[PDB]
């Protein structure tokens, strides 16, 4: 009835992710057991467990045990002469996929059955080398980029080739749908396609603007959102179903904050972050709050200079933690008080 | 600037405003004469609310005596002003589920006294029930939000345009159980009740469910309908009763939107099944125009759109003498569509002895 | 602009096509052409009014906002003239 | 599940020019309460 | 043709699911009622293209030389092609 | 035939701006010498 | 009108148009324009509106007639209403406050009207009127805020 | 589809690519001006190579001054289907509707510039 004949509160905190600032606290390095100088080319975390799997341009794959404090080290392999260029889990996480720079051989680590199966030889596949790769978030399916503009669809249980896809000119970048029924690739030229992945046909064809080319693409878990990153920093936001139906969609924001080409793109799994980065400078990663489309102001702290050039990041499965990686070999890991489950 | 970072010239504002006000009210007839200074008033608050970067509880205590005091006036402008203020305020901060209960609680209650700004008030209830925790309000302001005039045609101007979903979410959960109350004991008046049914029923006809509020309220129907008839009393007069008062809500909800009947019904088979429930639950199926399709067999835990087609052939010969006793009873909850190409599908399949049935 | 500043802007060119041709600073210094040869030889500061003083816009304002004013208006109203000179439908509503 | 952009004081033009002129000359507290609430429910 | 514009411009590779200095020569072109593009290469390879989306259908790898000749029947049903090797 | 080609290409022609802006100029030299005779003719009857 | 027929009528007009060019062909165009609404329709005032919207000795009340014209007919579109008033403010807005008083009038009153143009339209008013003119808005403005209008 | 007539030397999709990666280049030369009024100052110098113009301005008679001065120059002048790509090309955070590639002695992009310029006055046959 009246709040002033009593003592209380006035202000609660929401449900929802506040906009503007972003409550985060340094954690312990990822790798602080492992350290390295060599550059650390992939960072992700289990879906299942509280493992984070850390591997760069020294030839070792390692899998940490996620604690704020020490992060001990569970196991570290070291392969001859592979250095990685990419290292991702499968999505039921019960094995490890690496590929190499130059290399035509993909390395398979099956860890419930403690074996490190080396796929040297794909029937079927004219590719030389293999080295930028896909997976689909059901698990049923394995995309490779090749050359030529051509798309290479693999089973993800025995490895062998499904069918192609050939698009005009380069392929820049590639990723899945939420419900895996469609693949979205870039070209070199600034245009995207849209293939339906049961039959190997091209549903849509649209232009993403003001782009000479791309590098990057991502999607959202809850299939509201695709993004698409280009060559002078700009991201742009749209609705799935704008890029389904028409040639020339309208994006909902265009991202200016960056100024240099973005790399990597990463989306929240409850979709209310959107990170980017780009790696020809340093301090070049931003964090965006999805509803609002407007960038957090309050998390590159440009005097620590720490972060340096970003290669790749990566969000744990409830956005508890905050990966990234860099050059110097150190797998920086923020928390966000927001959420409190792994 | 120097309105929201120094609280002062905050308080003078308010005061001045309120003390222009307590003057200007004795002469009749002057409402014109505090135009500027009321739109003066509704233009700094709010921008200076718009240009705080986080709105302290200082300003929220500072202003909420002032914001009481604009609804408890006779003035529409200062009204006018106070909505404004409330309508920013809800938009910006996150409240406590008290505070938000007492702001909508002063917001219904003293809706009635100026006819000219009911709409505005209700759009604002609207807003503070949109931006906020859904379960923030409680019951108690429930009967003087019906009781004001003209509820639902105001509801159904308003729906014209903006959407108006967080009020009747708000509005149902207690309809529902006002009306059973008013259907098995006594209320402030029987017109009371009367007057939630038609409501209720107003809302069905004429405001567009959307949102999936229709899931909502037919779960809602059917769940406190169980839950009544699971009482320990008997009170089979009572049941009557109430199924006479709930024959053409279930009609209507069934007419107009097709589907969620069916829906909220098969979700709902499972737990029925694990208890013994069956017979309430026929006699809610028999209640609807089109639902006797879901009833339960005589000796298993199965419905009779299942038994029809699923696949093991002998028992599915029980389905179809259910079926022909359904022919030959009084068919109650059961259409003659359902009937018809169940028979028509069953003809021809593999098994002969169900050919025969 | 307005009617007499338009007429002494066409004037000053010799026709309407010939005032198309030029650039937006041009028809801020139009009028102005004694103090920018003079300002150039000398290496001194540019003229900034020209024949755009007169206009009702640039009169209006504080003379320490003339300036601004008088290069909005110009850089506008060069898309005035473009249109007017080469488009073949007669209307206003892209001038107000 | 889908994720719904409610609107907001300053994205909206016409509040801001609402805003942003003198008091005497701005109309009666009504109008602005009509237009401002209108303004902050969602349209459909 | 009501127009004389180019609608789509379709990339062929030069070598079969791979890249080559030598460039790829289009020899000959056949198109079907449906809207299937029917093209022999230099690569050795036939190959179906869609109009509508200007993207390649399918490949086929039939000789390790040029395929030089394409003809298709007045019911289009069958049609013929020849290799350099005869 | 030619002048009815280059007809319908008229009322675009600034020919008669060009004209009209330079009278104007003139009609006001005229104007400011002829009303100084007046006030200085009658300047010498009713000076006030 | 009386007694001849309407073409008569319209010729009667036109040759007064061309033998008065001065300053009293105000008169012979504003019952011009009067005639035209009463002989025709609305459609037959447009039509001679435009024919003389160039013509520029003028009065306010040639815009004010059409003006209210506009607001008799049924479509009442907001476009032609701000279009007339423009055409008026730039004859006769540097020394005529009542006309900038009724111009602020009609964006708040009119039901396809846009309130928020008035606080551009005040301050177009007060540059553009000069001398007792600009306070003689002041102060009609000042009694429009309270009732006293 | 949808494009105004006016625009006669519309360059296709491949020609479109080739056109903004010479731009981009141009302007890690310093050798771009940028904006409709800039690029005129350079064709009443004579120092312009080619002039780039944008397809899509609403009005689009704001440019169309400056084929009759290319035509007077004999400088080749091509449309492209957006302004959006052509400001992105040129390095800047806003749309831009024309922009001009300078006369400059020593360039590298002389072979560039050249093939351009053949490909560009091939469209007018």
């Amino acid at each position: 009835d009246d709040l002033l004949q009593r003592t209380g509160n006035f202000i609660s905190t929401s449900t929802s992710l506040p906009r503007g600032i972003l409550k985060m606290k340094n954690c312990q390095h990822a790798n602080a057991e492992r350290p390295t100088v060599a550059r650390i080319s992939s960072v992700q975390f289990h879906p299942g467990a509280q493992i984070v799997m850390v591997a760069g341009l020294d030839n070792a794959v390692s899998l940490f045990q996620v604690d704020g404090k020490t992060n001990p080290k569970i196991q570290s392999i070291y392969l001859e002469r592979f250095p990685i260029f990419k290292a991702c889990f499968s999505a039921n996480g019960e094995e490890v996929l690496a590929t190499s720079t130059h290399s035509k051989v993909l390395y398979v680590y099956d860890m419930l059955a403690g074996k490190l199966i080396p796929v040297h030889q794909v029937r079927g596949l004219k590719e030389k080398i293999v080295r930028s790769f896909e997976v689909s978030p059901d698990g049923s399916f394995l995309l490779i980029n090749g050359i030529a503009g051509y798309l290479h669809l693999l089973a993800m249980k025995t490895k062998e080739l499904i069918g192609s896809m050939k698009i005009n000119g380069r392929v820049a970048a590639s990723t899945f749908s939420s419900d895996s029924k469609k693949v979205y690739a870039s070209s070199g030229d600034g245009e995207v396609y849209v293939w339906d992945v049961n039959s190997r046909k091209c549903l849509n064809r649209f232009v993403d603007e003001g782009s000479l080319y791309g590098l990057s693409i991502a999607t959202s878990r809850n299939g509201q959102y695709v993004a698409c990153g280009s060559n002078c920093g700009v991201v742009n936001i749209y609705n799935q179903d704008s890029c389904l139906q028409e040639t020339n969609p309208k994006p909902i924001k265009a991202i200016m904050n960056l100024v240099t080409g973005v790399t990597s793109l990463t989306f929240n799994p409850t979709t209310e972050i959107l990170a980017i980065a780009s790696e020809k400078m340093k301090e070049a990663v931003r964090l965006v709050h999805l509803p609002s489309c407007t960038v957090f102001s309050n998390f590159p702290v440009i005097k620590n200079k720490n972060i340096s050039h970003v290669h790749t990041m990566d969000f744990s499965p409830r956005s508890g933690y905050f990966a990234l990686g860099n050059e110097k070999g150190k797998a920086l890991m923020y928390r966000l008080h927001h959420y409190s489950d792994f | 600037t120097h309105c929201y970072k120094d609280l002062g010239f905050m308080d003078f504002i308010c005061s001045l405003v309120t003390k222009s006000v307590k003057v200007f009210a004795e002469y009749p007839g002057s409402s014109a004469q505090l135009r500027v200074l009321l739109a003066f008033y509704a233009s700094t608050i709010v921008s200076a609310l718009v240009a705080a970067e986080d709105v302290s509880d200082n300003i929220i205590a500072k202003l909420f005596p002032y914001i009481q005091k604009g609804l408890k006036s006779s003035l529409p402008d200062y009204r006018a002003a106070t909505y404004m203020i409330i309508c920013q305020i809800s938009v910006k901060v996150t409240m406590e589920n008290t505070f938000v209960n007492s702001l909508a609680s002063q917001i219904i209650k003293t809706l009635t006294k100026i006819p000219s700004l009911i709409k505005d008030g209700l759009s604002c209830l609207i807003v503070l029930l949109q931006r906020q925790k859904p379960e923030s309000l409680g019951k108690k302001p429930f009967p003087h939000l019906c009781n004001v005039p003209d509820l639902i045609t105001i509801l159904h101007g308003i729906s014209e345009t903006y959407d108006v979903s967080p009020l009747l979410h708000y509005m149902l959960p207690h309809l529902v159980v006002s009306i059973i109350h008013h259907v098995t004991g006594e209320e402030t008046e029987g017109m009371d009740g009367q007057i939630y049914k038609r409501h209720l029923e107003a809302i069905l006809t004429k405001i567009s469910l959307k949102n999936n509020l229709d899931h909502l309220l037919a779960s809602l129907l059917f769940e406190e309908y169980i839950s009544y008839s699971s009482q320990e009393e008997m009170d089979s007069n009572k049941v009557s009763l109430l199924n006479e008062q709930f024959l053409p809500l279930i009609r209507l909800l069934e007419s107009k939107y097709p589907r969620t009947l069916d829906v909220v019904l098969e979700e709902h088979l499972k737990e029925i099944a694990d208890l013994k429930k069956q017979e309430l639950f026929h006699q809610f199926v028999s209640l609807s125009t089109s639902g006797g399709k879901y009833q339960f067999l005589a000796d298993s835990d199965t419905s009779l759109m299942l038994s029809l087609n699923h696949p093991l052939a002998p028992v599915r010969i029980l389905a179809m003498n259910h079926l022909k006793k359904i022919m030959k009873t009084s068919k109650e909850g059961v259409d003659e569509s359902f009937i018809k190409e169940a028979v028509l599908a069953r003809l021809g399949d593999d098994n002969i002895d169900v050919v025969l049935s | 602009v307005g009617e007499l500043v338009g007429a002494r802007l066409i004037a000053h060119a010799g026709s309407l096509l010939n005032l198309a041709k030029h650039a937006a600073s041009t028809v801020q210094i139009l009028g102005a052409e004694k103090a920018l040869f003079r300002a150039l030889k000398s290496r001194r500061d540019t003229p900034k009014y020209g024949l755009i003083y007169h206009a009702s816009l640039v009169g209006q304002t504080s003379p320490k906002h003339k300036g601004k004013i008088s290069r909005m208006l110009a850089a506008k109203t060069v898309l005035a003239i473009r249109y007017d000179a080469f488009g073949e439908d007669s209307s206003s509503a892209m001038g107000v | 599940n889908e994720l719904v952009q409610l609107p907001l004081t300053e994205n909206i033009p016409a509040i801001s020019e609402l805003l942003h002129t003198p008091a005497h000359v701005l109309p009666s507290a009504a109008f602005l309460c009509s237009m401002f609430v209108n303004s902050l429910l969602l349209s459909k | 043709v009501k127009s004389g514009s180019a609608v789509h411009k379709m990339i062929v590779d030069r070598q079969y699911m791979g890249v080559s200095k030598r460039k790829c020569i289009v020899w000959g072109v056949a198109f079907l009622s449906d809207g299937t593009i029917i093209s022999v290469d230099s690569a050795g390879k036939v190959q179906f293209w869609d109009s509508a989306t200007g993207t390649l259908v399918k490949s086929h790898l039939i000789a390790n030389a040029d395929v030089q000749s394409i003809a298709v029947a007045d019911q289009e049903d069958s049609f013929v092609v020849g290799t350099a090797e005869g | 035939l030619s002048r009815y080609r280059l007809k319908f290409s008229a009322d675009k022609v600034d020919t008669m701006i060009v004209q009209a802006i330079s009278l104007l100029d003139d009609l006001d030299k005229e104007l400011n010498n002829y009303i100084m005779r007046c006030r200085e003719w009658y300047g010498w009857h009713f000076p006030e | 009108e009386g007694a001849k027929s309407q073409e008569d009528t319209e010729a009667v007009f036109k040759k007064a148009l061309l033998a008065v060019i001065g300053a009293d062909s105000v008169t012979l165009k504003n019952k011009y324009l009067d005639w035209a609404y009463r002989s025709g329709g609305y459609k037959k005032a447009r039509a001679v509106f435009k024919s003389l919207q160039e013509s520029r000795p003028f009065s306010v009340d040639f815009f004010r007639k059409m003006i209210q014209f506009e607001k008799e007919q049924e479509s009442c579109n907001m476009a032609n209403i701000r279009e007339y008033y423009e055409r008026a403010l730039r004859e006769f807005g540097s020394a005529d406050s009542d006309l900038w008083m009724d111009y602020m009038k009609e964006e708040l009153n009119h039901p396809l009207g846009r309130p928020e143009n008035c606080g551009q339209i005040y301050w177009r008013a007060m540059k553009m009127l000069q001398g007792e003119s600009a306070e003689a808005f002041v102060a009609k403005h000042a009694m429009h805020q309270t009732g006293h209008l | 589809a949808d494009v105004n007539p006016k625009a006669y030397p519309l360059a296709d999709a491949h020609l479109t690519k080739k056109l903004l990666d010479l731009v981009q280049q141009s302007c890690n030369y310093k050798q771009l001006r940028k904006g409709a009024n800039e690029a005129t100052k350079t064709l009443n110098r004579g120092i312009s190579e080619f002039i780039v113009m944008a397809a899509d301005a609403e009005p689009l008679e704001i440019i169309l001054h400056l084929p009759l001065l290319c035509e007077d120059k004999n400088v080749p002048y091509v449309f492209v289907r957006s302004k959006q790509a052509l400001g992105r090309a040129c390095g800047v955070s806003r749309p831009v509707i024309a922009c001009s590639v300078t006369i400059k002695e020593g360039s590298q992009l002389k072979q560039q510039i050249q093939s351009i310029q053949q490909s560009i006055e091939r469209l007018l046959v």
